[PDB]
């Protein structure tokens, strides 16, 4: 049962991995859309423990938190319903499953060119009868003008 | 010029919360130096702001200031006087002397109260009680840090740790783990007259007290802050008065050079290696 | 054996004054701790009794707590700040980043309570009027320490001088270094507006006044004390809570590991050498 | 003039075994001075001596000569020489500036080579192959110290390494902890 929306103007994102610029990109596309507030809500990266890292909304600084785990961002992010992926081929497996794990994200975009097709058949069936839709591995991503973008689509400003 | 007019954004390096500078007048967390003075706050209020920026009530800043005072020297014996009063003869200036003589503190020598503080949070956190908590530190062959001196002991207390206590009872509105502490006191007294609680215990319990019961924190801001190691911080603070003492009376009594004895040294070198 | 019986004298190898620890009870110079605590001497009264033997007057320990007070901390960007936050952010220890702050304490950072007391005491002590000493200043190319403020030049006066100046006004029983210090400001505010006396040469003149006017201590004394750097002292026990408060900042902010830009750095190398 | 007649006994409370200096020689751990300089020890073996107490082989004086040598400086952009250059620009002495230079020597700074050899030598003491060592690394979240470099990946090798490796490989008699690193 997936939806026919999942990007909106008052989206709200995670980012798996350590991608400083994408998510960059990310929030000078949202203040150039005009959104409220940034669609990038916090990041996850198993090698550092939580803290915040810098960011420009705009010409000022706002502070995105970075996760050990992802149930604490699952936790205190409600809002979220979208996980943008960076891991890399060999981990893109798991962290998919454990965020299909929760019931919030409906959408989650697959960066990582290299999974092998069987991997990709577990996702699909485990999405299929979850309900979360996948824009698939290997890919940029996906742009909705004005609402959200996904990592490096569409280059930087 | 590009800054001015906005043209630019760079990243800042850094970030501070305690002191603002950049303005008309210095504030201290958010607080005007005027604004501190007026209202009769005292080194206590001072470091309250500096080191948590949080407004403490006055009996908070009355104990922050007998903590520093009942630390602030304990005689040449101990290593960090010890070496300051070395580098001081060498003819060091009063910070190189200082320094030297701070550089001894740690597991050793001064970090008895952040330990004792870290242990007995984790025991009364913990469902144990004291007479349990006792005998688990028994089993671990682990000494209760905070518990014990040598010259005071039951039948002729430490003062300090008397007038501490003494504040504590009759100014805190609520001391958990300071009754906690008490109570394996009494266990480790009756196992053993010399197993009283130190000053550093006593500060240590009473810190954590003061930090979750003075109202200015959370339970996570006070185990933060007990964790990164304010206690050390109180502990340096107020011992770094007693080094500067020593660094100054040994400039004063013209003390020379310091050699130690040759007959004090045991040389055990390799035979020919 | 042979020492308790009195057959052998061996010369100690070592000099205190400040602190005895041996007794039954710690002794501040003299005065026991429980004294020290009954008659409400706080740290000012505590710093006293451990750098100058001396129970100093009551006026005189709260003057020395606002002078702590004042020097508490100058915000980040100055240099010992800017140490201690890098070996925060490096993971190092309280004492660690302390002490990497306060090793830039010196001639250029710090050190400017010290000298301008120097300044003013030898300008003082020898018969010169302050036009004279002005002029005597500008002709040798020194400038005088502790006189010149970056922002506050007349009718927005430095508000932490403001505040020591009326402390010391109303409280102090004569100040002559002061008056001659004015007189100098007064000269200078003449030439320029905001050449007024800082927060360092107000401390070093006051304290200076202090010492040779509260009644406790000789002139040689006071001469002493001030040679070998009991403002130094009070500069850095001060700013060493200000030090202790930016790494407890950066420990809370969790800040990483800390490189310069490359772009700040001016690379200039040898060719083939 | 007691000790001098044999009438005292005093215990020794602190003991010393890298250096004697109380007789007519300097002694560094059991070797006079003239004995270290005419075979011809350096820096390394004077190490090794007051470090070790050992009687190093030359190839490996030479090793920690060359270690000394690489790991000599890094730029003034780490924290340490920053903290150096500002208290040495403060107007302080050689002392103290070093001194707030190597005060930030530690776990994030400085403390790669201790960490890279301690995480080795656990992994390889434990039978796990470099496969399993890696994964076991992985899974609980924590980089492997000793790998990582923000350029020289492939076919540009780092050169201080190149040439450490390469005096390891042609003097060393055996390097087991070196093959099980170059396998991760
Ligand atoms: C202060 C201290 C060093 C003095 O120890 P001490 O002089 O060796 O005391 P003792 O002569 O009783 O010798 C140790 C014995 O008492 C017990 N003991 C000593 N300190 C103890 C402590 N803190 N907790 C529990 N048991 C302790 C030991 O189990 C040992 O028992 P045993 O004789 O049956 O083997 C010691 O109590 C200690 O390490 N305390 C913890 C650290 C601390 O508080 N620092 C000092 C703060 S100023
Ligand atoms: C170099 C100089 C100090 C010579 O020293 P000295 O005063 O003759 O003797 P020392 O300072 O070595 O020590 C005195 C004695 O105590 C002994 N002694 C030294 N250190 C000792 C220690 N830690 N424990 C016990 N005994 C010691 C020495 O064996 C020496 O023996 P002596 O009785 O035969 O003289 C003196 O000539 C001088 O000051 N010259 C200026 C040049 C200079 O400063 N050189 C720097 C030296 S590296
Ligand atoms: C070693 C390790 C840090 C690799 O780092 P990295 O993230 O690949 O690269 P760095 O952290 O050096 O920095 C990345 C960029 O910052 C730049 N940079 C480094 N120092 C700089 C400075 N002072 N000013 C400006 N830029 C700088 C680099 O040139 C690099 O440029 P790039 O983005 O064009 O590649 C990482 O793999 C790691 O932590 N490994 C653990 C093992 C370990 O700690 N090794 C010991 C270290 S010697």
């Amino acid at each position: 049962g997936k939806s026919t929306t999942l990007f909106s103007r008052h989206t709200k994102a995670i980012v798996w991995g350590m991608q400083t610029r994408a998510v960059q990109g990310m929030l000078d596309f949202d203040y150039v859309c005009s959104r409220d507030e940034p669609s990038v809500a916090a990041m996850v990266y198993p090698f550092t423990g939580d803290h915040k890292q810098k960011f420009y909304w705009g010409h000022k600084e706002i502070l995105i938190p970075v996760f050990k785990n992802m149930a604490d961002a699952m936790r205190k992010h409600p809002e979220v319903d979208v996980l943008i992926n960076f891991a890399s081929l060999r981990s893109a497996y798991d962290s998919t499953m454990e965020t299909m794990n929760y019931a919030q994200i409906r959408t989650i975009a697959i960066i990582a060119e290299g999974i092998p097709e069987a991997l990709t058949r577990k996702l699909i069936k485990k999405a299929d009868q979850k309900g979360v839709t996948i824009i698939g591995p290997a890919t940029v991503g996906g742009i909705k003008p004005g609402c959200f973008k996904i990592g490096n689509t569409g280059g930087m400003l | 010029w590009a800054r001015e007019l906005g043209l630019i954004r760079k990243p800042a390096s850094f970030m501070t919360s305690i002191c603002d500078e950049r303005g008309q007048e210095l504030i201290y967390a958010g607080m005007p130096i005027t604004e501190v003075f007026k209202e009769e706050m005292g080194i206590g209020g001072v470091l309250g702001l500096l080191w948590f920026q949080k407004r403490l009530p006055k009996y908070s800043c009355q104990f922050i200031e007998m903590c520093l005072m009942v630390t602030a020297d304990h005689g040449p014996a101990v290593s960090g006087a010890h070496n300051t009063i070395i580098c001081a003869r060498a003819g060091k200036d009063l910070v190189s002397s200082l320094t030297s003589g701070l550089l001894t503190i740690g597991d050793r020598f001064g970090g008895a109260l952040d330990a004792a503080a870290k242990m007995f949070s984790k025991a009364f956190d913990s469902g144990i009680i004291p007479m349990e908590f006792v005998n688990k530190m028994k089993k671990e062959g682990k000494l209760i840090m905070g518990i014990g001196h040598r010259v005071k002991s039951i039948n002729n207390p430490d003062m300090r740790v008397q007038i501490l206590k003494d504040y504590v009872r009759q100014h805190f509105p609520a001391t958990p783990l300071l009754d906690y502490a008490l109570e394996v006191e009494k266990i480790t007294t009756s196992k053993k007259p010399n197993l009283i609680l130190n000053v550093a215990g006593l500060i240590g319990v009473a810190f954590v007290d003061m930090l979750r019961n003075c109202g200015s924190f959370t339970r996570e801001e006070a185990d933060e802050y007990i964790d990164i190691g304010a206690l050390n911080g109180i502990f340096v603070l107020g011992r770094s008065m007693g080094f500067i003492g020593h660094y100054l009376d040994q400039k004063r009594l013209k003390q020379g050079l310091y050699r130690h004895p040759w007959d004090d040294i045991s040389y055990v070198l390799p035979e020919h290696m």
